[PDB]
């Protein structure tokens, strides 16, 4: 249902210090 | 985690920690993946050729841990073991196919800014971010090298994907449709790998489109750990999802 989102990241808009590289290693 | 950094409170609420009641032991890493299942590799649960074969009353689970060692009180959870249910197609006898096994918790677990469940993927999540350059992230307490040493925080390390064909020449191992590999090539300069006592532990995706995190496998195995023309190889998840949910729909 509500999985996936971290309590402390997504559910508050604050992102983790690496998952931009994650996003990134899409292009 | 071999060339990791620690990982942040919070940063992977799904972590699992399986520990052995007696003697106390850290075997192995796993998921939560929802309020009652736990999902972790099958050669952690079995695997006689160490003649490890546990039964529920053996194993504990700890959530929503950050340190190794310590017992954090009022943060991280413990719970006893129901069931334990290994895939009947598991192999070991070769190279560890179909490598997965789940457990059902005797009491559900409440859910917390320190535990919360991982999805797990479907069809167009597979087809969608299974992608060889894509990357992942995996986390655990396993070993900090291949000889030595131990972390004293969760690890935390993110990976690309492997094309098919680069991984199985990378051993002379056989390699299944039921596994994957991810890791940097010898030049590409980054490293990175699971490690001894990672084994078990997840390796998710974050989808770009809603947010939110799928557990894409499980650190399974690898020749050593960290070295050069070689990589980590996982459960393909997905690609087993059907026992998972025929498992979970009837038990
Ligand atoms: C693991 O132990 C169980 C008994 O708890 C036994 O039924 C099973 O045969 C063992 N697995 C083996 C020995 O392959
Ligand atoms: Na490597």
């Amino acid at each position: 249902a509500d999985c996936g989102l971290r309590p402390l990241f997504e559910k508050k808009s604050l992102e983790d210090k690496t998952e931009r590289e994650l996003l990134e290693s899409y292009i | 985690i071999v060339e990791g950094s620690d990982a942040e409170i919070g940063m992977s609420p799904w972590q699992v920690m399986l520990f052995r009641k007696s003697p106390q032991e850290l075997l192995c890493g796993a998921s939560l993946i929802s309020d009652r299942w736990v999902l972790t590799a099958a050669h952690c649960l079995l695997y006689p050729p160490w003649d490890k074969n546990f039964t529920e009353n053996d194993l504990l689970v700890r959530i929503g841990k950050h340190s190794r060692t310590r017992y954090e009180a009022n943060i991280e959870k413990i719970s006893m073991l129901e069931k334990i249910y290994i895939h009947p197609r598991y192999n070991w006898r070769e190279n560890l196919d179909r490598d997965i096994a789940l457990m059902k918790l005797k009491k559900p677990v409440a859910f917390s800014d320190y535990i919360h469940p991982v999805c797990l993927p479907d069809r167009e999540t597979a087809a969608s971010l299974l992608q060889a350059g894509y990357k992942g992230r995996v986390t655990g307490w396993g070993n900090l090298k291949e000889t030595w040493g131990q972390p004293s925080v969760l690890q935390v390390v993110n990976l690309p994907i492997v094309e098919r064909p680069v991984c199985k020449d990378s051993t002379r191992i056989r390699i299944t449709d039921n596994m994957f590999c991810a890791g940097y090539k010898p030049d590409e300069g980054k490293r990175g790998d699971a490690c001894e006592g990672d084994s078990g532990g997840p390796f998710v995706m974050k989808s770009p489109f809603n947010n939110r995190w799928y557990q894409m496998g499980i650190v399974s195995w690898g020749e050593g750990c960290d070295r050069d023309g070689k990589y980590g190889f996982y459960t393909h998840v997905f690609r087993l999802k059907k026992w998972i949910q025929k498992v979970i729909d009837q038990f």
